[PDB]
C-alpha cells in the first residue's frame, strides 16, 4: 500500500485519510537536475565546466478519487484543490521511503474525469531547493523508539554516530550528499558552552571560526546559519566572521582556547 | 595618511589650497605623474617604476582570451607644434614674434613616417 504525507502547520495529515474517496496509486522522483555552468571559449573544442549545481525538479504522485455520487465527487474535488494548494510551501514524504522528506510547492493538476464518480488524478510538487533532506535533525537520537531513521540514509554501520561532544578533538560524521554550508541557505546549529576564548577548527575543511571575548560555562554560543551569537545577542563584530562548513563524511574538528567544552552540533542531512 | 614610494619632480604651482583633499590627491596625481592606491585609509603613491611588477602569468589566444579588442584613432596625430613664452614689456610695440622672448617649433621624428602635421599654437605665458 502506498500513501502520502504532508507536513502543514506542524500537522502531519495523511492524504488517503484526509479524504477517503482518494487512493495513492503511486510516487515516484525526477532525477536531480544537474547543470554545468559552461562556458564557451570560440574555436576551442567544448566548454570548460564551472561549479556543477542542481536545479529544482519535481515529485509526481499518480492517485484516484471514487466518489459516492456526482454531488460528492464535485465535493471533494473541491476540498481536494483547498487541502493542496496553500499560500506557502509545506513538506511531503511517501510510505516507501519515510525518512526522506521534501520542501515543495504544488503544481495546477486537473482531474481528469473517467466515469460519473471517478477521476485519476496525477499531482506533481515542484522541489525548488533542489535536494531532499531527512525528517529529522543530528540532534535526533540513531533509536530504534524514535521512528525516524530507514536504510539507504547513508548510515555508516561501523562506528556509532554522535553528536554532541565534552573534549577539545573529535570527528562529526556529516551523511549527507552535500557538503553542508549555510552561505549556500543551507541549516546548520552550534551550540558551544566552555570557559576561556574558544576557537573552533575543522582540519578537514580547513576553516576557522575564531572569537575574541572570554567566555564562561553559564554563556551558550550559538552560530545559527551566518549569525553567531551569545546569549541570543549579536556579537558578529568581536569575531573573525568565519563560518565552518561540513564536508561529506568525517570531519576532524579541533577546539583551542578553552577548557570543559561542551559542543553540540545540529543539522539535517541533505540528499538528492 | 599617505606614504610615497618612489622618484618624483619638482612642480611650480599657483595658490595651492582651498580644495578637498581629493582634489589635492588628483592634482598630485596629474601632476607628478604617480599612481595611488589605497590600502583601507592608508594612500600609498607609487611611480610607474616601483607600481608596475612583472609577472609569469601570460595572455594566450585560444587558451585563456575570448574576445580581443584594439581601438585606434588618428584624428590628434600632430607631428609638429609651435609654443610662444613669454610676452614682452613692448609687446604693443613690437612686431610679430618679438612679442615674445621665447618662440619655439618643435618637430618630432615621427613626422618621417606621417609627414608634416602642424596642431593649433599653444602658448605659455610663464
Amino acid at each position: 500500500m502506498s500513501d502520502l504525507f504532508l507536513e502543514l502547520n506542524g500537522k502531519v495529515h495523511s492524504l488517503s485519510e484526509t479524504f477517503p474517496g482518494l487512493s495513492v496509486q503511486e510516487v515516484s522522483r525526477q532525477s536531480p537536475q544537474l547543470s554545468m555552468e559552461t562556458a564557451e571559449i570560440a574555436g576551442t573544442d567544448g566548454v570548460i565546466p564551472g561549479m556543477t549545481q542542481f536545479k529544482p525538479f519535481i515529485f509526481s504522485a499518480k492517485c484516484n478519487l471514487q466518489a459516492l455520487d456526482i454531488p460528492d465527487y464535485h465535493l471533494a474535488v473541491r476540498e481536494i484543490y483547498e487541502f493542496l494548494f496553500q499560500r506557502d510551501s509545506y513538506y511531503i514524504w511517501s510510505d516507501q521511503m519515510p525518512g526522506i522528506r521534501y520542501e515543495v510547492h504544488p503544481k495546477p493538476v486537473d482531474f481528469s474525469r473517467e466515469s460519473d464518480r471517478v477521476g485519476l488524478l496525477t499531482i506533481e510538487f515542484d522541489v525548488f531547493k533542489g535536494y531532499a533532506e531527512s525528517r529529522g535533525t543530528s540532534l535526533d537520537p540513531m533509536t530504534f523508539e524514535v521512528d525516524l531513521w530507514q536504510m539507504g540514509m547513508n548510515l555508516s554501520n561501523r562506528d556509532d554516530l554522535f553528536y554532541v561532544f565534552r573534549e577539545n578533538t573529535f570527528r562529526v560524521y556529516n551523511a549527507g550528499s552535500d557538503r553542508v554550508n549555510p552561505l549556500m541557505r543551507h541549516e546548520l546549529d552550534i551550540a558551544m558552552t566552555a570557559n576561556g576564548t574558544p576557537t573552533i577548527h575543522n582540519l578537514t575543511t580547513g576553516e576557522s571560526f575564531e572569537y575574541r571575548k572570554e567566555l564562561q560555562k553559564t554563556d551558550v554560543l550559538l552560530l545559527n546559519n551566518i549569525y553567531p551569537l551569545v546569549n541570543n545577542r549579536r556579537v558578529g563584530k568581536d569575531t573573525n566572521h568565519g563560518i565552518i562548513t561540513l564536508e561529506k563524511g568525517w570531519n576532524d574538528f579541533e577546539i583551542k582556547g578553552v577548557t570543559d567544552v561542551t559542543i553540540a552540533f545540529n543539522f539535517p542531512f541533505i540528499y538528492r | 595618511s599617505y606614504e610615497i614610494q618612489g622618484s618624483f619632480p619638482l612642480v611650480e604651482l599657483e595658490d595651492l589650497g582651498n580644495k578637498n583633499g581629493l582634489e589635492l590627491v588628483n592634482l598630485c596625481l596629474e601632476e607628478f605623474g604617480a599612481i595611488l592606491f589605497a590600502d583601507n585609509k592608508k594612500l600609498y603613491f607609487y611611480d610607474e617604476k616601483s607600481w608596475y611588477v612583472r609577472t609569469e602569468k601570460q595572455f594566450r589566444y585560444l587558451y585563456n582570451t575570448e574576445e580581443v579588442s584594439v581601438d585606434t584613432n588618428t584624428d590628434n596625430l600632430k607631428t609638429e607644434i609651435k609654443c610662444y613664452g613669454k610676452q614682452k614689456e613692448n609687446a604693443d610695440k613690437l612686431t610679430g614674434d618679438n612679442k615674445y622672448m621665447a618662440v619655439v617649433t618643435y618637430t618630432s621624428p615621427n613626422e618621417a613616417i606621417y609627414g608634416k602635421r602642424m596642431a593649433n599654437a599653444k602658448s605659455d605665458d610663464k
